[PDB]
């Protein structure tokens, strides 16, 4: 058990103990999307009005 | 100093931040109305609390947070309670439907009437960072909101803040105490619209709080009010390095560092020790080498699960109060011989320990007792990945029938998301696999 | 979060003016409209059914509805009569005669568009309005078609909006006419396609449960729409009142609906309790679950034990052990797993409210979507058929301009319903 | 009631254990996929341990020890002998074993010690005396096997001069008590023993199957343990448990109190009990070693009713009780 890094200060301390060694989409792509689905709300709806205006 | 942004999204997300910066306050003497009388420079400074507080003129401590919700009720109990004089009114963002427990519905149809908003907003206090570490995210994968509109937060603010690292604190789903039929959906997609843009997640689940509630706290039924001083406890725990002196997980980039060796199995399981009662008469207090070996104690565990069946990739002691190095050393030699503890073959079997000296602090009046040492080990073990097979298992045997897939196709969403984000977390369980046999 | 509320024809009337008496008592509000309450719970949700009137008088936000003026007479006449918005009540003066197509395409027609303005005034008043609940029969002619035309209409206008019904359905056994069956079966079809939940309450079973369990030998109206009274006030106890859930009409439609057109519950209530006759003896809360759960306490005629329950809402009202109610259903769950299906993990969810309802000190409403709730819809469907194949009762539908198809087409889609509550029952 | 699910439908033993389980009337088997249950009777291989001791108000059992495979695959024994110090320092009731992948140094090291020492050199995957021969064999086969000394001189039952193997079966429970069944078999051969023909089948392998002479000294090649003994008092002048089954107790704690930390359910969210099968063999000095151990052992048809019946008494019935013992308590 080797202690490494001892770091101490009024607050407290830190350090290490070793046991043994080792052995993004775009802003536009993003409204793209968004978009996209609501696009398939409003055909949904209008599919809907369309149906009850029948 | 560098400055930390908390962003606190859905119910379980506001009403954990309530109880962290509730908690914080007391450990930095901040009152109610935001003075901090032992801050002697007035109106500013670079002090390691300023990380998490900013100042006015007037010696106010104001929370650099912001709170989103897509409905008021929750939020309107900060802007009502004891700490309303803390945040700012913008920096609580409500509207007036939530999402309907539809991770679709917070997603995109709520979601995206929002996200500029919210996004304004928290351009505000970046404006007043020297130095903007990044961001640190708070919410439930159950929530319609906590899931979907989070997911849409945690994109935006990769394109608006790229070099920022972003921490999530997650509340993964407990039959005890959830709400909704649907929220393994809702967890699945979220996760999968989010694992990219989250540097280091910590997953609490509501399961292993709820039972420590009950067996460590004697509460025969918890409320939301014990399990989250207890879930404060723990973030305080974690973000103490943030917010206090010392040589260990001093940014972001440390956590990510020092817990997460590669990207996406980046979800350290927390363990904390010693959780006791308020009520009991007589408590003996327990060692260095009593909490430390509790630390491996699968019922101390945020997550259940079995570390003995993984292996670990990195392993943090973050320790408050009467503890020495020395006695830490003891007592980790102690418990090597005693537990299973095999780390991967690429990585150094070794522990990273850190000391605070303020033991911790407690609500006046809460549950939990007074204590002379605590310790919340953080282990990037495989053995987490059973709450993911947990999940995945549920999901599965509702997608199979297409239960419940209309509500959110109805709002936009298209069934291959379904798919894709399940494709997703079979890669996650086998990369998890992969590195754990 | 508004819900406005609309009772049509005279069951829909009679028993919402009961529901309206029975939750104006819950809120501690008289029929002056003035709140005499002692707890400050009953107001903190208040604004779901009422409005805030001039001098702190709560309004119903209620709109009456018929085709003939007599059961409204009645209603204003009723003890909580004066507590409605005169302007709510619409009404003609031709009536419907028990007939459907009259309701939905002649007289009803005619009135349609004056409900819609009131309706209107009302949700333009509305903060965030969830959606709508609709009192109404399914066996006579107003509120079966004209109610089935007004969930048209209302969709139309809001369609993003959650329509709920409380749906009476027709019995041989408490029957006023032999074209139920066919009244009943064309509604059906509107409510599978224009409502997100219908609480079906089938006079066959409160007949029943009148006879069978309360003891009451020859019942009235007054006495089914007791076990009525009883049941809605329990179904809503989590809209009215806070608690951990903070319930809406959207998030219950969410959580029991796992197929758009499988949206119809059983509701259950215990103890079952007849009239103005107390039972001083609490039940225990063992004794709540094993009711509530019982088959004899299910509002629909149907054998819970004949399908599998795809999900289930239970509330709890009064003082007792939250363990205790926790512990008790999950006994019941894990007791007879078998009526559950595995494949929607952990569909029973409950809710506990303090406050009980008047004249118990322990209540239990029980919200169940089984897939055994087909038994009532082959019932009606048998019934129809009985009829249809000899095109009999059929002229007083066809001299309102109808048309055989439409029959034809409204027995084929309550049969596809009933198919596919059977398609999952064996899955 | 209490709840049970059987996911092993090969499993005669817990075939068994379910007819008796329903027999009592308190127990009702529900689906293989329901998650309700307070019993499982797991699949052999991916048991997923990880979804028990989730369901809330409902105490998980399951008849097997997650990690228990590390003693029950012939290369993790060796490796779990050879690495762990509970066990290697001498060991002296396990023969001497290497493990070696088809795609060795320390085995050929011993190896030509023996050919220095002039002694007996015979060892098995199967059985040669010559290492390239059964080496080529492990390479042309292309999965993991081990290689251990095979014992020259065991005992051999008269009249017959045959070998044997004896199986023992070890229950151990959720609080890992260790419970050695009182009743052994002697899995025989009817073939006499033959020093100088190794690749002749039958008379060195002792397997049941194996032995398509079947039947020929005693009923099913199974000779009992008050046969065996009486054979030992009558023949040798010794008993039993003087002079095997204390070495084989020896054994059984041994080897369960060193895996006991890794696999052990005392502080877990669900409980294990597991039925074990010890396979050892008895050299001429009365000497016994151990062969390996089996995580899903069956049982002789003589003892399948006493046995399942002793699982539900001590390893069920313990958890979930019910509206001069069979087993010998190993303490530790
Ligand atoms: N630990 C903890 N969990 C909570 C809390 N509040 C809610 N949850 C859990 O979060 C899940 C429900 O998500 P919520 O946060 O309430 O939903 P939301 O984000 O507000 O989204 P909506 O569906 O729009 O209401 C369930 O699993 C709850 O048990 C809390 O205060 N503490
Ligand atoms: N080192 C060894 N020395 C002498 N004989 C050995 C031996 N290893 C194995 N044998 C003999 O070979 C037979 C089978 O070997 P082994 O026990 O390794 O596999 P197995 O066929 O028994 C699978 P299981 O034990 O689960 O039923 C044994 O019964 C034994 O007679
Ligand atoms: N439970 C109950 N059922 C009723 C009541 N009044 C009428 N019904 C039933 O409703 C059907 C007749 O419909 P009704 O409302 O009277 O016709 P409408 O006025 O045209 O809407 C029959 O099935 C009756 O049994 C009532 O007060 N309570
Ligand atoms: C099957 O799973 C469910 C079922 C219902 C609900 C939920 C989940 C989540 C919140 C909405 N909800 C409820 N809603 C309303 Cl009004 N009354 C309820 C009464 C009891 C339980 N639940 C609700
Ligand atoms: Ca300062
Ligand atoms: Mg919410
Ligand atoms: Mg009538
Ligand atoms: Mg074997």
């Amino acid at each position: 058990m080797e202690v490494i890094e001892l770091n101490k200060c009024t607050s407290g301390q830190s350090f290490e103990v070793i046991l043994k060694p080792p052995s993004d989409p775009s802003l536009e792509e993003i409204q793209k999307k968004l978009e996209a689905a609501e696009e398939r709300r409003k055909y949904q709806e209008a599919e809907l009005l369309k149906h009850l205006a029948e | 100093m560098r400055e930390c942004i908390s962003i606190h999204v859905g119910q379980a997300g506001v009403q954990i931040g309530n109880a962290c910066w509730e908690l914080y306050c007391l450990e930095h003497g901040i009152q109610p109305d935001g003075q901090m009388p032992s801050d002697k420079t007035i109106g500013g400074g670079d002090d390691s609390f300023n990380t998490f507080f900013s100042e006015t003129g007037a010696g106010k401590h104001v929370p650099r947070a912001v709170f989103v919700d897509l409905e008021p009720t929750v939020i309107d109990e900060v802007r009502t309670g004891t700490y309303r004089q803390l945040f700012h009114p913008e920096q609580l963002i409500t509207g007036k439907e939530d999402a309907a427990n539809n991770y679709a519905r917070g997603h995109y149809t709520i979601g995206k009437e929002i996200i500029d908003l919210v996004l304004d907003r928290i351009r505000k206090l970046a404006d007043q960072c020297t130095g903007l570490q990044g961001f640190l995210v708070f919410h439930s994968f159950g929530g319609g909101t906590g899931s979907g509109f989070t997911s849409l937060l945690m994109e935006r603010l990769s394109v608006d803040y790229g070099k920022k690292s972003k921490l999530e604190f997650s509340i993964y789903p407990a039959p005890q105490v959830s709400t909704a039929v649907v929220e393994p959906y809702n967890s699945i997609l979220t996760t999968h619209t989010t694992l990219e843009h989250s540097d280091c997640a910590f997953m609490v689940d509501n399961e292993a709080i709820y039972d420590i509630c009950r067996r460590n706290l004697d509460i025969e039924r918890p409320t939301y009010t014990n399990l989250n001083r207890l879930i404060s406890q723990i973030v305080s725990s974690i973000t103490a390095s943030l917010r206090f002196d010392g040589a260990l997980n001093v940014d972001l980039t440390e956590f990510q560092t020092n817990l997460v060796p590669y990207p996406r199995i980046h979800f350290p399981l927390a363990t904390y020790a010693p959780v006791i009662s308020a009520e009991k008469a007589y408590h003996e207090q327990l060692s260095v080498a009593e909490i430390t070996n509790a630390c491996f104690e699968p019922a101390n565990q945020m997550v259940k699960c079995d570390p003995r069946h993984g292996k670990y990739m990195a392993c943090c002691l973050l320790y408050r109060g009467d503890v020495v190095p020395k006695d830490v050393n003891a007592a980790i030699a102690t418990i090597k011989t005693k537990r299973s503890i095999q780390f991967v073959d690429w990585c150094p079997t070794g522990f990273k320990v850190g000391i605070n000296y303020q033991p911790p602090t407690v609500v006046p009046g809460g549950d939990l007792a007074k204590v002379q040492r605590a310790v919340c080990m953080l282990s990037n073990t495989t053995a987490i990945a059973e709450a993911w097979a947990r999940l995945d298992h549920k999901f599965d045997l509702m997608y199979a029938k297409r239960a419940f897939v209309h509500w959110y196709v109805g709002e936009g969403m298209e069934e291959g998301e379904f798919s894709e984000a399940r494709e997703d977390m079979a890669a996650l369980e086998k990369d998890y696999e992969e590195v754990g046999v | 979060r508004e819900i406005v509320h609309i009772q049509a024809g005279q069951c829909g009337n009679q028993i919402g003016a009961k529901f309206w008496e029975v939750i104006s008592d819950e809120h501690g509000i008289d029929p002056t409209g003035s709140y005499h309450g002692d707890s400050d719970l009953q107001l903190e949700r208040i604004n779901v059914y009422y409005n805030e009137a001039t001098g702190n008088k709560y309004v119903p936000r209620a709109i009456l509805v018929d085709l003939e003026p007599g059961t409204m007479d009645s209603v204003r006449s009723g003890p909580f009569g004066q507590i409605f918005r005169p302007d709510n009540f619409v009404f003609g003066q031709s009536g419907a005669g028990n007939n459907w197509a009259k309701g939905h395409y002649t007289e009803g027609a005619e009135l349609v568009d004056s409900v819609l303005d009131v309706v209107r005034k009302e949700s333009e008043s509305c903060d965030c309005l969830q959606g709508f609940q609709l009192t109404h029969s399914l066996g006579g002619g107003t509120g079966s078609g004209m109610g089935t035309l007004l969930i048209s209409k209302i969709r139309e206008e809001y369609p993003d909006r959650i329509m709920n019904t409380f749906s009476v359905m027709p019995s041989p056994k408490v029957s006023d006419t032999v074209v139920e069956p066919y009244n009943a079966t064309l509604s059906v079809h509107q409510l599978v396609e224009n409502t997100d939940e219908t609480y079906c309450i089938d006079n066959e079973a409160l007949y029943d449960i009148c006879f069978r369990t309360l003891k009451l030998t020859t019942p009235t109206y007054g006495d089914l729409n007791h076990l009525v009274s009883a049941t809605m006030s329990g179904v809503t106890t989590c809209l009215r009142f806070p608690g951990q859930l903070n319930a809406d009409l959207r998030k219950l439609a969410v959580n029991m609906v796992p197929f758009p057109r499988l949206h119809f519950f059983m509701p259950g209530f215990a103890p079952l309790t007849s009239r103005g006759s107390q039972q001083y003896r609490a039940l225990t809360v063992p004794e709540l679950t094993q009711q509530m759960f019982d088959s004899k306490n299910m509002m629909a005629a149907c054998d819970p034990r004949h399908g599998r329950y795809l999900t289930v809402a239970a509330i709890f009202r009064g003082r007792m052990s939250m363990k205790e109610v926790d512990e008790q259903m999950l006994n019941v769950q894990n007791k007879n797993s078998s009526y559950f299906v595995e494949w929607i993990p952990n569909n029973v969810k409950t809710a506990v409210c303090d406050i009980p309802p008047r004249g118990l000190k322990m209540s239990a409403t029980f919200i169940g979507n089984s897939t055994a709730i087909q038994e009532l819809f082959k019932r009606i469907s048998e019934q129809f058929t009985a009829m249809f194949r000899r095109k009999a009762f059929l002229h007083w539908y066809t001299g309102e301009g109808m048309d055989e198809m439409e029959f034809t087409e409204a027995e084929s889609n309550m049969n596809d319903l009933v198919s596919e509550y059977q398609q999952y029952q064996d899955a | 009631m209490y709840t049970f699910v059987v996911r092993d439908e090969n499993s005669s033993v817990y075939a068994e254990v379910s007819r008796l389980l329903l027999a009592t009337g308190q127990w009702k088997r529900l689906r293989k996929d329901n998650p309700r249950f307070n019993l499982m009777l797991g699949e052999r291989n991916r048991l997923p341990f990880g979804r028990l001791g989730h369901e809330p108000g409902l105490v998980q059992l399951v008849n097997y020890y997650r990690g228990a495979d590390k003693l029950c695959r012939k290369a993790s024994l060796v490796k779990l002998i050879k690495t762990s110090p509970e066990l290697s320092e001498s060991c002296t009731w396990f023969p001497e074993s290497y493990v070696i992948y088809p795609t060795r140094e320390v085995f050929l090291a011993a190896y030509n010690r023996r050919r220095e020492g002039r002694e007996g050199n015979v060892w098995i995957a199967l059985i040669s005396s010559e290492a390239s021969e059964l080496l080529d064999f492990i390479d042309e086969q292309g999965q993991v096997h081990v290689i251990q000394k095979y014992l020259e001189k065991p005992l051999l039952l008269e009249p017959g001069h045959r070998k044997f193997d004896i199986r023992s079966w070890v229950l151990v429970d959720h609080l890992y008590n260790i419970y050695l069944y009182r009743e052994g078999v002697l899995r025989t051969s009817s073939e006499p023993y033959n020093s100088a023909n190794f690749q002749d089948k039958t008379c060195h392998l002792t397997n049941h199957c194996i032995q398509k002479n079947y039947g020929r000294y005693e009923e099913g090649n199974e000779m009992f343990f008050e046969e065996f003994n009486q054979y030992l008092m009558d023949a040798l002048n010794t008993t039993l448990e003087n002079s095997i089954l204390l070495q084989i107790k020896h054994i059984i704690r041994s080897c369960l109190m060193c895996i006991e930390p890794a696999i052990s359910t005392k502080h877990l969210h669900y409980q294990s009990f597991q039925l074990f099968g010890f396979d050892f063999m008895v050299d001429e000095e009365l000497k016994v070693w151990l062969i390996e151990v089996n995580g899903a052992p069956a049982c002789a048809q003589k003892l399948y009713a006493e046995l399942c019946q002793g699982i539900v008494d001590v390893a069920i019935s313990s958890v979930f009780p019910l509206a001069t013992s069979i087993f010998i308590k190993l303490h530790h």
